[PDB]
RNA sequence: GACCCUUAAC
RNA sequence: GCGGUAAUUCCAGCUCCAAUAGCGUAUAUUAAAGUUGUUGCAGUUAAAAAGCUCGUAGUUGAACUUUGGGCCCGGUUGGCCGGUCGGAUUUCCAACGGGGCCUUUCCUUCUGGCUAACCUUGAGCUUGGCGAACCAGGACUUUUACUUUGAAAAAAUUAGAGUGUUCAAAGCAGGCGUAUUGCUCGAAUAUAUUAGCAUGGAAUAAUAGAAUAGGACGUUUGGUUCUAUUUUGUUGGUUUCUAGGACCAUCGUAAUGAUUAAUAGGGACGGUCGGGGGCAUCAGUAUUCAAUUGUCAGAGGUGAAAUUCUUGGAUUUAUUGAAGACUAACUACUGCGAAAGCAUUUGCCAAGGACGUUUUCAUUAAUCAAGAACGAAAGUUAGGGGAUCGAAGAUGAUCAGAUACCGUCGUAGUCUUAACCAUAAACUAUGCCGACUAGGGAUCGGGUGGUGUUUUUUUAAUGACCCACUCGGCACCUUACGAGAAAUCAAAGUCUUUGGGUUCUGGGGGGAGUAUGGUCGCAAGGCUGAAACUUAAAGGAAUU
RNA sequence: GGAUAGUGGCCUACCAUGGUUUCAACGGGUAACGGGGAAUAAGGGUUCGAUUCCGGAGAGGGAGCCUGAGAAACGGCUACC
């Protein structure tokens, strides 16, 4: 290990480390597009939302703050990116 | 960062901070406070003339055992009253009484030759005449 | 780090290296600058912006889809706060503290809470009147803090 | 806090060197870190070191031969006459005719031979050997 | 359970 | 250390050694002394890290803005070796040290009596024009520190060139001829402390410019005082399109104009977590009772006893009992707090670290004389409580005691204050912040990934477990690379290969943390803090 | 304004508390005239410098002054101690 290519590491061992201790710091966290059985009205949710997202339409609560990721409401489907 | 200031503008600091610790230093703090002008019997200077009082016999320090001939004198400069040694076989008998003696320190720079207690000083001439000399019949006191 | 305390905790927020991003936004920046902007005036800070945008709408961050960050957009367009708003927080966290002492003189923990606290303030009031955000003269006074903290 | 990035940089590559391993990452690159490495280079105390663009403030990777004995950081950066310079090479380096006293002079980072012949001084960044 | 001391004399 | 009756140490003789017309001694001072330490000390235990946090001055403080590529050149060229003397010629090679020109690059541009590098040109080179190897006419070369360069250390001195004072210290003299004329070289030259000038130096390091434009460009169009010389009858003043330092007055031009978002810091948000804090409540033993009942008469206590309580019933047994304190067992190489410290339940009140964050600000930071908050126990005023234990205060053993250790008691003594006090082996005897340097498991928090295992109404929200990561924390296995005097050390390493930032402290032992003093305190005392004198050791870690 | 050879709180007629200060003012000590220099040195330093040169001050202690271009002179004067 004394010598190792600093400037290519495996992606296991990238994924494996702290953001921040990547070669360059990337977020893990990513943006889901989540939709309400029934009426699409598709919204775009933060996977570590930290605040409760209801869609546009109406009161249709779709996320519930947690410690990390924020935990989908019972009934939706989400897509990532 | 190794304690002491480092800093390219931290002069003053390490200025004031080694004129502190300079008077952790015997000899500075002696200087600078002039104990020997202020407090040495000799006022400073490398010898002092005076007038035997009397005869002595400082006892040995141990282990040893002996009794070193030494005189009371009173420098004429000050009125201090010293112990000076008589350093050489017989010599107190040049150094009787009443006489006006040179003494010099014992080249411990203000402490204890030996085992002799207390004793600071030395006589190294008598009535002018060198004690070495007497010591050598070299030269003899004036009789008259 | 922790000014304030022992703790060394590092986390926060990794910034994605792309500038322009992220390409799968379909909306435009006037439309997030409008939505920045109906939102500071329902009384909003920036943070509090920051957070809906970035959590019911896909906006990454004001500064890589509009042009500037939250605060210049409030500022340019006259929704700045008259005190920034992170020593806002700790003018309001000062004052519930000194709320709560007054009813508990026994509670050393939070009068030695308070110190802290003030230290901030002071040492954050300090920088404000250094870049002239907060005008000289302007002093942390625990007394009227209450009144004036909006 | 961090002070000096160059001490960090060079601190980095000294505990690297001692421990054998031919490369060593440093956070967060300034321009003075490259400089400081590019008379390194020059005189091939290291060998190739690669820029890592983080938008942030910049990653080196530098490959490590096993030439380097020492380098390390003067702090402060001491101002430095001319007659200075012989007091700082005979004080810091192992001998005469190698090692160099690197210093920061207006025409710029150099080693004491080139301010030398250049005749030029300034301030004292560090030393290599 | 109780239990203090020990040459000045090469 | 030698001398206490074969002393290589004293008194002498002999011999010998060192320096020598000089050699001892005394006192200072320099080196030795890395024992004052900027270079360059030490602070776990040898002396020394303030109890702990805040905090001003001081010191210090992340990164970023022209980091590259071509062209040619009066210039010691070392050698491709006797064309510039036992001897050396720039063209088939040096780092060329430097200069100028292009590459968006710009070293302020305009007055004219001089007309300079420019296809305005009489023979292998100027008889019209664009400018620094030439020039006076602009308030404007951001602010500095740090350059190189030197207009300068009065002489003497120091370093030092020459010199036949006989040498030398010295001195600044001298040297040489047509034997007889006269002539001539000297008396150089050199920042051992720091502030002015420098068409060439911006690398390093800062409170500088344009952010509600008050910005730049000016020969866009105006217009607004002016001691105004050049030209017009008294000396002088009163008047225009003039050349000049005026308002951003504007149908101008300009990619018009505040770098990143530091595994810096602050703030926000989310789910948590904790014996962190405060105020109320709520529960678990003894001590003293009460009415029971039991009795021989014992109980208590100890190494063994004794003091002591027992008809009047001690001790012991067993539900409505007045109190006060404490929070066991769970409880750990566990948690929280800045430390001191914090452990029953529940309610309330503010606080906090860590985590997570594609939130926000943006260098706001680190450490800190002075200054400030907190600060165990004991102690000190003051009212309430006083169960328990128990500094002080009487029996027994020791006897020479035992006004000690052990028994039995027992006052003061751990709750609320204007409250004070401010000290502890306040310990990790290890200052804080930052970076890096080996291994390996576990644990506390928090996240991430495994349709992993198990769980209401049994396999329709989850929780609790298991593996793998990760951040932060309490820690954990070695005379281990490295460090150390060693003990030992996950820092006590990256330290004669000595410099990341910064605070405090120490300089042999004692006298002595002893005040002639000052200051705080009700006092007890705290903080600050000597000298005389006296010592050759005191001390640390090992070994036997 | 006065005085001075001349500037100047140098002195005389007013407001304002102005000036200095932990970057150490102001007090205290100096067995302190300052410097060129000396001794000692690996490099940095430490100590000394009454004294051959330069500058300052003094003529037993203070004070005052005449003459003179120049002295508050002392091998000039005046007074007190």
């Amino acid at each position: 290990v004394l010598v190792q290519d600093l400037l290519h590491p495996t992606a296991a061992s990238e994924a494996r480390k702290h953001k921040l201790k990547t070669l360059v710091q990337g977020p893990r966290s990513y943006f889901l597009d989540v939709k309400c059985p029934g009426c699409l009205n598709i919204t775009t949710v933060f996977s570590h939302a930290q605040t409760a997202v209801t869609c546009e339409s109406c009161s249709t609560i779709l996320c519930t703050p947690t410690g990390g990721k924020a935990k989908l409401s019972e009934g939706t489907s989400f897509r990532r990116k | 960062g190794k304690g002491k200031p480092r800093g390219l503008n931290s002069a003053r600091k390490l200025r004031v901070h080694r004129r502190n610790n300079r008077w952790a230093e015997n000899n500075y703090k002696k200087r600078l406070l002039g104990t020997a002008f202020k407090s040495s019997p000799f006022g400073g200077s490398s010898h002092a003339k005076g007038i035997v009082l009397e005869k002595l016999g400082i006892e040995s320090k141990q282990p040893n055992s002996a009794i070193r001939k030494c005189v009371r004198v009173q420098l004429i400069k000050n009125g201090k009253k010293v112990t000076a040694f008589v350093p050489n076989d017989g010599c107190l008998n040049f150094v009787d009484e009443n006489d006006e003696v040179l003494l010099a320190g014992f080249g411990r720079k203000g402490k204890a030759k030996g085992d002799i207690p207390g004793v600071r000083f030395k006589v190294v001439k008598v009535s002018g005449v060198s004690l070495l000399a007497l010591w050598k019949e070299k030269k003899e006191k004036p009789r008259s | 780090g922790r000014m304030h305390s022992a703790g060394k905790g590092i986390s926060s927020s990794a910034i994605p290296y792309s500038r322009n991003a992220p390409a799968w936004f379909k909306l435009s920046s006037e439309s997030v600058i409008e939505q920045i902007v109906k939102y500071a005036r329902k009384g909003l800070t920036p943070s509090q912006i920051g957070v809906l945008l970035r959590d019911a709408h896909g906006v990454t961050q004001a500064r890589v889809i509009t042009g500037n960050k939250i605060m210049r957009i409030l500022k340019s367009n006259g929704l700045a706060p008259e005190i920034p708003e992170d020593l806002y927080y700790l003018i309001k966290k000062a004052v519930s503290v000194r709320k709560h002492l007054e009813r508990n003189r026994k509670d050393k923990d939070a009068k030695f809470r308070l110190i802290l606290i003030e230290s901030r303030i002071h040492r954050l009031a300090r920088y404000y009147r250094t870049v002239a955000v907060l005008p000289p003269n302007w002093k942390y006074e625990s007394a009227t803090a209450s009144a004036l903290v909006n | 806090t961090r002070s000096s990035v160059l001490a960090d940089a060079l601190n980095a590559i000294n505990n690297a060197e001692k421990t054998g391993k031919r490369q060593v990452l440093i956070r967060p690159s300034s321009k003075v870190i490259i400089k400081f490495l590019q008379v390194m280079q020059k005189h091939g105390y290291i060998g190739e070191f690669e820029y890592i663009d983080d938008h942030r403030s910049g990653k080196i990777v530098v490959q490590l031969n096993g030439r380097l004995n020492k380098c390390g950081v003067i702090s402060p950066r001491f101002n430095v006459k001319i007659g200075d310079i012989e007091k700082w090479t005979a004080n810091l380096l192992p001998a005469r005719q190698f090692g160099y006293v690197i210093l920061t002079t207006s025409a710029g980072i150099m080693d004491h031979e080139e301010a030398r012949r250049k005749h030029v001084s300034g301030k004292i960044l560090g030393f290599v050997y």
